[PDB]
């Protein structure tokens, strides 16, 4: 981290990185695929 | 919004005709920008000469206001 | 057509420029006069018929124009003439709201000079009919709006002559 | 913005643990207290108009000279900016009442107060006297725990200005 | 230290390096730079 | 021409709104086809024959006002009704009036007219049903599909 | 503008403006200075915006910038950000006009045909615009950010 | 940091006015449901270890590549880092749930996280999945706990889900 | 309304509402309570407003109420004020709708033909409406009086 | 068509009544929800295409419907079906803005049941396509607007069945 | 319009001549190249879009033409330009099938030079767009058809200049 | 850090030379005018608070949006930051004025400043204006002070202006 090349030293790096926004991939529908996932009522019962 | 003013001469190639018909063959009239074009085709696809086309309403440069 | 605002946008678009300080100053000069334009339009619209009647009375009728041999002789042609008058008034009101005369060229002046030559319609007499409606308008709309309404009537009348 | 919930959440984050009982217990307090707070808030909200005009005037009645020419309680703009400023204070008091902490006051009025007042030649005494008056009248708009809440925050501003 | 980083960096730039040299991390937030810069304005360099 | 487009009942009420259009026609600036087209693009048309009906009866009403008949087959409803869904009324009207069929049948001047067509199957009776209903008598779609 | 739109509807029905039409011109013009401020802020940060949109885009779609991608390479990427600069500009125009007339004639009517020819994936251009919304919106007050956001979502809508 | 009240306050201030009786009652309702909220946060805290453990067992059941050499949850050091991240995210989700606002989650945890993982070579899709599993089990616990008064917690279960779903979306 | 007008234009061009159209709905709805207050005040003084319009009318045109006048007599005058009551009502409707759709279908389209049949002098009905503007406007604040005034001048305009 | 506001005006007009307290309360109940309707429309419009794609994916495709013998077999019919879907979405957005379902009757439902019977278009399958778009919409628009958007999708679907 | 078979008939009809040996030789010279014309048209038609894309890429875009101030700036005008390109390609394919340029005069060139002068459309740039499509076409259609396709592109381009 | 002499020296050294008789006398003149320079720097120091205050009053008189909610000099915290920046810039301008060289101003104050403000959402055009107002008042004081010997300070007033103008240009 040194200034000898100009002498002045660089402009702050993080100003633009610091302010990048949230961002709203909104809506969004999830995915079950993936592999086929069980559905049915039997799931509890088999277990029982 | 823009308008073209065009002159067309279309003859009758099937049938002759029998009653005055003079405005139905050689006419001039204002036509809109959106069609003037697909009417440019109907006229030339019916074997008609198109004699002259003038802009009338809009500005040659465009960009804005044209779309109205 | 274009108004004050789209006049500026299209002038910059052809240069692909974002709006700069000079542009922003022009648009302000329009917005800052906007409320006054609206009030003036409401006066003209609601007095439309009276403006035509007072303008015709000062500049057209009681004359050779309305007598046999005159172009506004016959109820047909008298009707056509004051019909025209209503167009002028109405469009000038559009131009003044828009703060741009481009609509007066696109939808009113284009070909009109020759149309009038072809029918025999007296041009000089029509201009007086325009400048009489301006006179009436300038009284009705008041100090606020008088100069701004007036210019588009003057645009119309130097468009024919 | 400093509030009960925010503070406890921050504590948890710093400790990098989990919302345990201590935290939950503390948070309940803030929830249980909301009713009194929010009653104070509604009363201060609808009386705002008059609370502000009352306090503005009282600044001139306690500092008569302010309203003479060449002074800072003279002309429409000073007197306008004054009403506004007391209105800012009452606004943040209601916010602090609704929020469950001093955060809104700390972030929007306390941080920087003295530097600003010193550059602009604004005496805290006026503002204390505006608030002392607002405190007098709020004595009869509220009572019980809503009054205690209103008082807590008015006094907080007076202490902040001092 | 003074010469090398504070003297020729803006405040923003200067503040980034103290986080690097002193705490071994980047400033987590935009507010974090606000606090430091401000403290510089009232208390001066040494306090900062 | 207000009785062909607009249809009789509502053409009785027209007084003078289209009067700038009439001047142009009178003065030979536009042909009868331009006048007809322009009176289909007007708000009165749109209000009367488009805003209160489902998009497939809009095509049917328009067929009978600018062309004379009813939709001939199904490869049409599909063509013209999917140009109204896509672009609104002015493209639907603009298309009918610039077709080959309109040009053959009506040409430059000739106000459009009701033709009782003979061919394709069912075109005649479908059309005659449409033709003999006064405005608002029945608003079912005759040719749903 | 709002003016052009109101008038065109007026003239087409051969009439003076409605009370409604007059009201919207009045409300619109009252927001003039605010709308001008919204355009200024965004004009002032254009280079930053176009860039943060471009990062957000290439994370979400590293493929566009991949062997068989429309924006693959340094100068196929340079033109891509230039197009993002174009659309931000049009968005500032729209905000000061109070409608899309200008935005539309300049950059959506014909855009399907243009990009289909160039074989540019349209829906990833729509993503680049969402990315710009996110950046631009973080430089504006809540109220101004919403007002701006409508015009971003329009462009996103028209590329569809 | 924001909570649901603080959020209201910031939006009000940007208008330069006081509460819009609208916002007041929205917040009165949050106070109304706050005992349920405390139970919901308590459900997560009281089962944090099992929620992480069970999510974990299942993540590696599905993705046996992560625990092979070459895999991002191999050797012990990396597995401990992965288990630690599962805890960190579950932590900030519980904070958001006490707060009634996602901001603490987005600002301290999710902001930059995806780009961290990509720099590291950590497969973000696997991390997203681990978050989906934590969600399933966490909500399980929110819905079926020790002698809590019987009522309807679906509003809170949804809200908790959106915090899990924010994190997943942000990371994948 | 403003809503109906915006939507009808939207549907007719097969599209979602414009930023402009959305903006005017927003500005319109913000003026809701104010517009409702303007209608209330005028509804509350309806009987007075007709009585003062009716006096202003008969001074300016004593002939209408004269041997060969359409409104000559006690019950030809009673119906005349009832018509003035009708139009004030429609004006309150217009103000709360923010445009004329309702005013128009109910009382201007067909009005020439109706009154021509009854042989009522149309331009003196327009005067009766100006007279109502004058009275109603004196019961409203400057800002609300203007907003009301646009709808009075519309009716005056349509009878023309 | 009619909206909330014109629904009230026409209900009073037929009685020739000036708007009274009950009327004024109804109109307030509309105006007070207005800003939220606008925001919701902007979300739907700008996510239009994604809503259709997610709704088709959950309720139409990967099925016998898209296979030979199915009504959305052929690119022609697949295109017609998602074209329809766009109509529904778009009009429901109009109904929700207007706060009145009357437009859904006038311009969408009238004759549609029989049109679908005549072409063979499966009604039950179309309803699922409507109720899947509702599901997606209700996520995207949020607490503020979810219930209000939802009802006009439910209006559409009980209009077919 | 006319084609090689038709032109031979009308050229003789005006002289009232039976088709004689010279005529019959001309018609043979057309028929004998006919199968090759058909194959060439099927290549052009099915590569239409790619030919325009490659022709624009070599002769129009990446230039001042597509930049602000340029005639193919704006999506509107870019669309109009490649629309035109498709006309040229399509009609040249007709001319080459017919073995007669008369259709290029009747339905494409007549008035087009002045139309372009009136709009400001750059003629020289349009010719390069024509001669670039020819270049692509001549590769795709092969030895059999290259010279025959080429001439009607050259007819088009000397029709503008 | 450079001053006007140090600058001379650096340029001489880059030639490998002892200072030119040209450069020598340019520096002899700076020593000639140095009492005036000290008064000029003293004019600013002695009225720093008022220069900032008066610039401020006038900035917000012109731009009443900054002090509304939504505005960048609202609430107290932001106004204090803005007042602080006015002081910081006036301070480095006075340093440059003692030095006879802009470098301290460019290197510790102006370098990166614009990009800071843009990151923050601080309207740079307003900041530029605040600097223009400080200039007007500062020079006012340089020109009309307490019992300083009468003479011509226009050379120094110009030079001070260029430092104010550098800052403005750099920021806007
Ligand atoms: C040959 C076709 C033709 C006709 C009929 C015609 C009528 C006509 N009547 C006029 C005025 C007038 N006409 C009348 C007529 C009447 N007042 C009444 O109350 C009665 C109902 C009616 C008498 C039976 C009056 C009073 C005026 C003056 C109106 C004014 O100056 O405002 C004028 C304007 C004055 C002028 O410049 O001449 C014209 C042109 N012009 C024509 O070219
Ligand atoms: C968000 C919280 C917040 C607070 C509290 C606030 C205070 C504040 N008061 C100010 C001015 C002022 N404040 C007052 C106050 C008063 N004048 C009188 O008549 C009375 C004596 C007194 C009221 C008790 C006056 C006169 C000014 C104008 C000072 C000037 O510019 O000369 C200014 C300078 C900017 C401006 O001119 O508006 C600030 C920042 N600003 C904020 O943003
Ligand atoms: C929308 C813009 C627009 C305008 C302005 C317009 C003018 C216009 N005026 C016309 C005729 C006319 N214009 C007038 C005008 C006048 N007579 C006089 O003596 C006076 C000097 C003057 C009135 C002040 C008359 C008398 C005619 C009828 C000529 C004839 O008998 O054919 C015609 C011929 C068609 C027709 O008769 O309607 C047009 C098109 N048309 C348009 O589309
Ligand atoms: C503006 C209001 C409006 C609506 C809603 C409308 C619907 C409508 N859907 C149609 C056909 C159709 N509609 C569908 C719809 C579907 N196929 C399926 O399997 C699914 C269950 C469903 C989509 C979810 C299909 C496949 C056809 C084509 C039937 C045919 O091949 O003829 C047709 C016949 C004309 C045409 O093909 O375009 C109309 C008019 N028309 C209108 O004007
Ligand atoms: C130490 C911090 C702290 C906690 C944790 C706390 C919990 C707490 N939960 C309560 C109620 C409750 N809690 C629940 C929660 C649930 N109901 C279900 O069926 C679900 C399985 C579960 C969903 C989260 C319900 C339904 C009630 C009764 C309704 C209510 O009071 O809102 C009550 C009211 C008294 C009661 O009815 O038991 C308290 C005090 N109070 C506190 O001070
Ligand atoms: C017989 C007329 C006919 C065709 C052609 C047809 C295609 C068709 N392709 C589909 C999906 C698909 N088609 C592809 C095809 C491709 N992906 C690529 O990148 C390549 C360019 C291309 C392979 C060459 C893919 C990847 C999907 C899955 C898209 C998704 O699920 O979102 C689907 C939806 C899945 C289903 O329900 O079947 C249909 C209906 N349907 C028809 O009725
Ligand atoms: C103001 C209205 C307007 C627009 C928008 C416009 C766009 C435009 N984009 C172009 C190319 C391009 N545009 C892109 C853009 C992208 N690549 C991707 O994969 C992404 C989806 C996207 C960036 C977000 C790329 C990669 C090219 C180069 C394509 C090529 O050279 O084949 C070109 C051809 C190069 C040129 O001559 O300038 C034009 C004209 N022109 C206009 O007049
Ligand atoms: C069926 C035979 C036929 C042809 C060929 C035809 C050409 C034609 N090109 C036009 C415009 C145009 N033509 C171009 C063409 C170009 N721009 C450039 O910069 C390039 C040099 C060039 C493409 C290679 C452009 C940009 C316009 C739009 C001018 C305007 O903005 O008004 C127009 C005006 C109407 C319209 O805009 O559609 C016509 C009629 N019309 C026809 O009926
Ligand atoms: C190197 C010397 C240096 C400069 C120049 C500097 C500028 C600077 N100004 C800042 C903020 C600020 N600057 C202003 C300034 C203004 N607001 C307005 O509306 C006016 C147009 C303008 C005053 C004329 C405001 C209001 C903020 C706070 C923004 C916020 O937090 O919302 C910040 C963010 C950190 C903080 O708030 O302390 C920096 C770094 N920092 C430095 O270290
Ligand atoms: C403690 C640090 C320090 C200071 C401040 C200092 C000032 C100082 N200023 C001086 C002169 C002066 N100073 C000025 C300054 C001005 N003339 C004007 O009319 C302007 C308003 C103002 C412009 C800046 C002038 C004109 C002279 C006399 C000429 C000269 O000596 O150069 C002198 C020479 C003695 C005298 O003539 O009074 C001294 C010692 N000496 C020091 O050691």
């Amino acid at each position: 981290d040194t200034d000898r090349g100009i002498g002045a030293q660089p402009a702050a790096k993080l100003t633009f990185p610091l302010s990048r926004p949230l961002g709203v991939t909104s809506a969004y529908f999830p995915s079950s695929q993936g592999g086929a996932a069980t559905s049915d009522g039997l799931e509890m019962f088999t277990r029982m | 919004s823009r308008y073209f003013k065009v002159t067309a001469c279309i003859p009758s190639l099937k049938r002759v005709r029998t009653g005055r018909e003079l405005q139905n063959t050689f006419f001039t009239k204002l036509v809109p920008y959106e069609n003037w074009f697909t009417e440019q085709q109907r006229i030339q696809k019916a074997g008609g000469k198109v004699l002259s086309v003038k802009l009338f309403t809009g500005v040659q440069g465009a960009n804005t206001g044209v779309g109205a | 057509m274009q108004d004050a605002i789209t006049a500026v946008i299209n002038n910059y678009d052809v240069q692909g420029k974002y709006l700069d300080g000079a542009a922003l100053d022009k648009l302000k000069a329009y917005f800052t006069t906007g409320a006054v334009r609206v009030r003036a339009a409401a006066v003209i619209s609601s007095n439309a018929t009276t403006i035509i009647k007072e303008a015709a009375a000062k500049a057209l009728i009681y004359s050779d124009l309305t007598r046999p041999g005159g172009n506004m002789y016959t109820t047909r042609r008298y009707a056509a003439c004051i019909r025209d008058m209503d167009y002028f008034l109405r469009y000038a009101t559009y131009a003044m709201l828009a703060g741009d005369p481009s609509i007066l060229d696109e939808r009113v002046l284009n070909g009109l000079k020759e149309t009038y030559n072809s029918l025999g319609v007296p041009i000089a007499a029509t201009v007086g009919g325009i400048q009489a409606m301006k006179e009436v308008v300038g009284g009705l709309v008041g100090p606020d709006a008088a100069k701004e309404a007036s210019i588009y009537f003057d645009y119309l009348s130097s468009g024919l002559s | 913005m400093k509030t009960v919930i925010t503070e406890v959440i921050a504590s948890a984050d710093s400790q990098g643990r989990f919302l345990n009982n201590t935290e939950l217990q503390a948070a309940n307090g803030r929830f249980q207290r909301a009713t009194a707070s929010m009653e104070a808030a509604r009363a201060l909200t609808s009386n705002a108009d008059s609370l502000v005009k009352g306090a503005v005037q009282e600044v001139y009645n306690k500092f008569p000279y302010l309203t003479q020419p060449g002074q800072m309680g003279y002309g429409d703009t000073n007197q306008a900016k004054c009403a506004r400023d007391i209105s800012h204070y009452l606004r943040f008091i209601t916010y602090s009442l609704v929020a469950g902490g001093t955060g809104p006051l700390d972030d929007y009025i306390v941080a920087g107060l003295r530097e600003v007042n010193r550059t602009f030649n604004l005496s805290p005494s006026w503002y204390i006297e505006a608030l002392k008056h607002i405190k007098g009248k709020v004595g009869s708009q509220l009572s019980g725990q809503p009054l205690t809440e209103a008082n807590a925050y008015i006094d907080y501003c007076i202490n902040a200005l001092s | 230290y003074r010469d090398r980083f504070f003297r020729t960096a803006s405040n923003n730039r200067f503040i980034e390096l103290n986080f690097k040299h002193f705490l071994g991390r980047a400033p987590y937030s935009q507010a974090e730079i606000g606090e430091h810069f401000n403290r510089y304005h009232k208390s001066g360099y040494d306090a900062e | 021409a207000y009785v062909q487009v607009f249809d009789k009942d509502i053409a009785s009420y027209i007084r003078s709104e289209f009067s700038a259009l009439e001047s142009r026609l009178r003065n030979r600036e536009t042909s009868v086809k331009e006048f007809v087209r322009l009176l289909g693009f007007s708000a009165l048309y749109r209000k009367q024959f488009h805003d209160r009906y489902p998009n497939t009866k809009v095509v049917e009403f328009a067929f009978k006002h600018f062309l004379g008949r009813a939709v001939k087959n199904q490869a049409e409803l599909i063509k013209y009704h999917g140009l109204l869904g896509r672009k609104g009324i002015k493209a639907l009207i603009g298309a009918l009036v610039d077709g080959e069929e309109y040009g053959r049948l009506y040409g430059e001047d000739t106000v459009p007219s009701w033709q009782f067509p003979t061919l394709p199957a069912a075109n005649y009776p479908n059309s005659v049903e449409l033709y003999n209903r006064f405005t608002r008598q029945d608003d079912s779609l005759v040719v749903p599909s | 503008s709002v003016l052009t739109k109101a008038i065109v509807n007026a003239d087409a029905e051969a009439r003076y403006l409605s009370p409604g039409e007059l009201d919207r011109i009045k409300s619109f013009v009252a927001s003039g200075e605010r709308r001008l401020r919204i355009a200024q802020t965004l004009t002032e940060a254009r280079e930053r915006i176009v860039k943060q949109a471009g990062d957000q885009l290439f994370q979400i779609r590293p493929d566009v910038v991949s062997p068989g991608g429309n924006a693959y390479g340094e100068k196929m990427t340079a033109l891509c950000l230039r197009d993002l600069d174009y659309y931000l500009r049009l968005v500032t125009y729209g905000i000061v006009a109070g409608d899309v007339t200008p935005i539309e004639e300049i950059g959506i009517i014909g855009v399907k045909e243009m990009y289909n020819s160039l074989q540019t994936p349209i829906p990833a251009v729509a993503e680049g615009v969402r990315a710009m919304k996110n950046v631009a919106t973080s430089l504006l007050s809540g109220d101004d950010a919403a007002e701006a956001g409508f015009y971003f979502d329009y462009l996103v809508g028209a590329m569809q | 940091m924001q909570d649901a009240f603080t959020k209201a306050i910031v939006a009000a201030d940007l208008r330069g006015s006081f509460l819009s009786e609208q916002e007041l009652n929205q917040l009165t309702n949050l106070v109304k449901e706050s005992n349920k909220r405390l139970d919901a946060v308590n459900a997560i805290t009281g089962n944090a270890a099992e929620i992480i453990s069970d999510a974990a067992h299942k993540l590696f059941a599905e993705q046996t590549d992560l625990i092979r050499p070459g895999g991002n949850a191999y050797p012990n050091r990396r597995m401990a880092a992965c288990l630690r991240d599962m805890e960190i995210i579950l932590r900030y989700v519980s904070y958001a749930l006490l707060a009634g606002d996602a901001s603490v989650l987005e600002d301290r945890c999710l902001n930059g996280l995806k780009e961290t993982y990509v720099a590291l070579g950590t497969p973000t899709r696997s991390v997203a999945r681990a978050v989906q599993l934590m969600k399933e089990t966490a909500i399980g616990y929110v819905n079926s706990p020790s002698g809590v008064t019987r009522g309807d917690c679906s509003a809170l279960v949804n809200e908790a889900a959106t915090y899990f779903d924010k994190a997943a979306a942000s990371i994948a």
